[PDB]
């Protein structure tokens, strides 16, 4: 009912610019003070900026004090964050919020990533054995999918094009040499494979690459 | 500009027990302290406002306590859904100084990992790269540091361990170990091993794969 | 950088005594007549109709959950005194 929508984040190279734009719904926004908050992965939660109902008093968090600049349009119910001279500190997810005394309104948030790194498509390789591939564990073929060298995050791993989701395991992204890489276990009995198609559908957003490598 | 101390930053606890989290500010916050329940990827839910004061539709059990320069929080009897990160935050001055981040780990029974060893893909070997992989899935407790034995010799560098969060269906973890390299060093040895370092079984297990089969 | 939170404006018109707050309109604004909070009183302007030196006098605090700077304001007649 009191819906909020942070718009336009994504990648940027260092010391550049970005305008984040929240939309209000279901309230007298016109006359409500607003905040901008971030969750800097690992590093935790942080308040970013606060702007009053009439834009009379603006308050910034020490870290951004300067390079960042909050603003608002009370007609189109919009809260903007004007980030410039971006650092790798500024690599975080940003939410816009209405902070009441007892209530708390957060939006879905937009994920802002700041790196000098270039967009890289991923290497998709299958996984199955032949030496110590001793019959079946307890009657279970465990099968993998490797996603080498990709940037930036994220990447979706669909086993059997999303159908087979029964006993799957997709471990998180491991950043090494400025490039993330992930692994994905899928387990079915020996009755299911090689008998049936167990296709691994890897999908990257940035490079917009959609691999579908089946196993041998 | 204030500052928050959360203790602990991992609280593995059985279900239905007095789970306590502590918060501590620099100077006085005068009770203007909040508590949150950030589950998965998305937004943190407010639980307690002005320390003592419980928010709208927050389980009776959750109890915000402590005043002055300090504070605490207590799930009276930890239920299934209460699993996830907990945060304390202050509202005495802008910037709202936020707490570190306590994560609630659901204590479950013990589970033996299932070790799956994988040979670098044919297509990969062709590209130059020859990165190796091993999986250890559906296990509890948390603590394991699996090793790589390339022809009886433990390969220290070029390893990439990655662990999941507790599985929604059973609360058991998972682990993928990525032994990275090229044919330059790969084509030098033949027997490959995954060293399973866990209390879950009799001693410690391995799954081997010798190149020439 | 920008300028912060200003200070109170006590206007008096015979029967009434207006109280322009230092803050913004905010709606989430809380008004406190000495410890005892003010029932759904929210604009920057408070009109203390038919003021009494005993009943309407005292310590006043206008604060949003932002400028908890908890800036008092004395009254009766001589504002911001002992």
């Amino acid at each position: 009912e009191v819906q909020l929508v942070e718009s336009g984040g994504g990648l940027v190279q260092p010391g550049k610019s970005l305008k984040l734009s929240c939309e209000a719904s279901g309230f007298t926004f016109s006359g409500y003070g607003m905040h901008w908050v971030r969750q800097a992965p690992g590093r935790g939660l942080e308040s970013v900026a606060y702007i009053t109902s009439s834009s009379i008093n603006i308050k910034y968090a020490d870290a951004v004090k300067g390079r960042f600049t909050v603003s608002r349009d009370n007609a189109k119910n919009l809260l903007f964050l004007q980030m410039n001279i971006l650092k790798s500190e500024d690599t975080a997810m940003y939410y816009c919020a209405r902070f009441d005394w007892d209530k708390n309104y957060w939006g879905q948030g937009t994920m802002v990533t700041v790196s000098s790194a270039k967009t890289t498509a991923p290497s998709v390789y299958p996984l199955a054995p032949a030496c110590d591939s001793t019959t079946s564990t307890t009657n279970t073929v465990t099968l993998g999918c490797l996603v080498k060298g990709y940037f930036p995050e994220p990447v979706t791993v669909i086993w059997n094009s999303g159908a087979l989701t029964s006993g799957v395991h997709t471990f998180p992204s491991v950043l090494h040499s400025g490039l993330y890489s992930l692994s994905s276990s899928v387990t079915v009995p020996s009755s299911t494979w090689p008998s049936q198609t167990v296709t691994c559908n890897v999908a990257h957003p940035a490079s917009s690459t959609t691999v579908d490598l089946k196993i041998e | 500009d204030i500052q928050m101390t959360q203790s602990p930053s991992s609280l593995p606890a059985s279900l239905g027990d007095r789970v306590t989290i502590n918060c501590q500010a620099s100077q006085d916050i005068s009770n203007y302290l909040n508590w949150y329940q950030q589950k998965p990827g998305k937004a943190p839910k407010l639980l307690i406002y002005y320390t003592n004061k419980l928010a709208d539709g927050v389980p009776s059990r959750f109890s915000g306590s402590g005043s002055g320069r300090d504070s605490s929080f207590t799930i009276s009897s930890l239920e299934s859904e209460d699993i996830g990160s907990y945060y304390c935050q202050q509202y005495y001055n802008y910037p709202w100084t936020f707490g570190p981040g306590t994560k609630l780990e659901i204590k479950r029974a013990d589970a033996k990992p299932t070790v799956s060893i994988f040979p670098p893909s044919s297509e990969q070997l062709g590209t130059g790269s020859a990165t190796l992989v091993c999986f250890v899935n559906n296990f509890y407790p948390k603590d394991i540091n699996v090793k790589w034995k390339v022809d009886g010799s433990e390969k220290r560098d070029g390893v990439l361990q990655s662990v999941t969060d507790q599985d929604s269906k059973d609360s058991t973890y998972s682990l993928s170990s990525t032994l990275s390299l090229t044919k330059a060093d790969y084509e030098r040895h033949n027997l490959y091993t995954c060293e399973v370092t866990h209390k879950t079984s009799t001693a410690a297990i391995v799954k081997t794969l010798n190149r020439n089969e | 950088d920008d300028a912060e939170n200003i200070e109170y404006k006590v206007s008096i018109s015979g029967t009434s005594v207006e109280l322009t707050c230092p803050l913004d309109s905010d709606e989430n604004l809380k008004w406190e007549k000495n410890g005892q909070e003010l029932p759904q009183k929210h604009d920057k302007h408070l009109v203390l109709q038919d003021f009494s030196e005993v009943e309407d006098s005292g310590y006043y605090v206008c604060y949003t959950p932002a400028s908890n700077k908890n800036t008092y304001l004395y009254l009766k007649a001589r504002v911001s005194e002992y």
